[PDB]
């Protein structure tokens, strides 16, 4: 690996927003972490409508 | 001769009440729906149906934010250490946040502020 | 109506249409890496970072802009090819 | 929740199988046929 | 209606704005459905409507997929595809055609439309910065 290609790889990292400083891969885990992000209502509604005289 | 020519008075030349007056005006042309197209038209005017051609981000603007607020979040790292290991940790944190398409800028800023706090107690 | 996949935007431009010299073309190609296909002379930038689609389109245009300007720039380390 | 995620950083139908079968077997689940 | 007809009809207002419109090279419409006959009828409808709207359209059939799973009781899903590639249509023609065919999208048929807009270089890229 030439020094030229290394400095250019970290330049392209600057361009595309990738981490310029190589943080191995172990510390990169939080990069992945931050990359991503009712029986009740049914139940009373049936029984609530029931004593009003329109459900069963 | 038509009734539109002749003598005239010659007198002149050239809140809740308004709300209910306009609502009563609406009743003048309040007819039952006459076919299905009319039903779809009324529903979409009411905001019931989807707009076509369908726009998957309809009704959402992300608070009018621009991309540079989502991609470049390192201006929230000014109050942190500039060269220690918190600079490493927080620069990498904001790199992670800048790749999150599910969050708005406000949540990202609040999250960065929480780290601000947490390190300051510590 | 929300579908998370609608934010993706894909910009495709043929590098022969960009006002690039030999050094600039070399630098652009080996910046982009696999985004550029040698067979087709087409560079493809896929942007999906931002929530909306207008933001991703703006980001893609901005990326292409900065890429052109930084390919047309010769740093100090560029001397030692 | 968010607090838990942060401190960590600092370091198909959703039905019972049988209820799926009855709906699936009665044709009540769209597109799910038997091979 | 044989005698009783509307005298005049209020056509919708279509104002010719002053901005330039988007241009689309291609507009690929991938419709996915569980039934081949439904997709064939939809293909007939879309192709015909494109013909009376002057839009150039070509149709092909991407390969079907099956998702099999087991609970032994073995269930299946079939997804069949139809791809309608329209060519050389402006922003407004595309917009109206898409509204029409999406409002007439049958049951169980999902749509994926990819639009290939045409743009010119930004002025920042015509010449290098000095």
């Amino acid at each position: 690996l030439s020094e030229y290609a290394f400095r250019m790889s970290r330049l392209s990292a600057r361009l595309f927003g990738e981490v310029t400083r190589p943080t191995n891969s172990k510390s990169m885990k939080v990069v992945k972490l931050f990359s991503e992000l009712n029986h009740h209502t049914y139940a009373e509604l049936m029984q609530t409508l029931r004593f009003l005289g329109l459900y069963r | 001769k038509n009734i539109f020519t002749g003598k005239r008075l010659n007198i002149f030349d050239m809140s809740l009440w308004d709300v209910e007056f306009a609502k009563q005006l609406a009743t003048v042309n309040e007819q039952p729906l006459q076919n299905g197209f009319e039903e779809l038209i009324q529903w979409t005017k009411e905001g019931k149906l989807w707009e076509f051609p369908i726009n998957n981000e309809a009704g959402f603007d992300d608070d009018g934010s621009e991309f540079h607020e989502h991609i470049f979040l390192e201006k929230h790292l000014e109050s942190f250490p500039k060269q220690g290991p918190i600079r490493h940790f927080m620069e990498l944190v904001t790199c992670g946040l800048s790749k999150n398409p599910y969050l708005s800028v406000k949540q990202k800023v609040e999250h960065i502020e929480w780290f601000r706090n947490y390190f300051n107690e510590k | 109506v929300r579908n998370p996949r609608a934010r993706v935007v894909v910009l495709r431009v043929k590098l022969s249409s960009l006002n690039l010299d030999d050094h600039a073309k070399k630098k652009l190609i080996k910046l982009v890496g696999e985004r550029y296909c040698k067979t087709t002379d087409v560079l493809t930038i896929k942007t999906d970072r931002c929530p909306l689609r207008r933001q991703n389109y703006d980001y893609a245009v901005y990326l292409l802009t900065v890429l052109y300007h930084e390919s047309w720039n010769t740093e100090e380390w560029e001397k030692s090819k | 929740a968010d607090e838990r995620l942060r401190i960590n950083s600092l370091r198909r139908w959703r039905l019972s199988r049988i209820v799926f079968r009855h709906l699936a077997d009665h044709g009540q689940l769209s597109g799910i046929q038997r091979a | 209606l044989h005698v009783d007809v509307p005298k005049d009809l209020t056509k919708p207002v279509v104002t010719i704005s002053d901005e330039p419109d988007i241009l689309y090279k291609r507009l690929s419409v991938l419709v996915k459905g569980h039934d081949k006959a439904v997709l064939d009828s939809y293909e007939y409808f879309a192709v015909l409507a494109a013909k009376e709207l002057g839009i150039s359209i070509k149709v092909h059939e991407p390969p079907r997929k099956i998702e099999r799973f087991t609970l032994r009781v073995q269930y299946e899903m079939r997804t069949l595809y139809r791809c309608l590639e329209l060519e050389h249509l402006t922003g407004s023609t595309a917009d109206v055609y898409l509204e029409y065919i999406q409002r007439n999208l049958p049951e169980g048929v999902a749509m994926e439309v990819t639009k290939t807009q045409l743009e010119q270089l930004p002025e920042h890229i015509k010449e290098p910065i000095w």
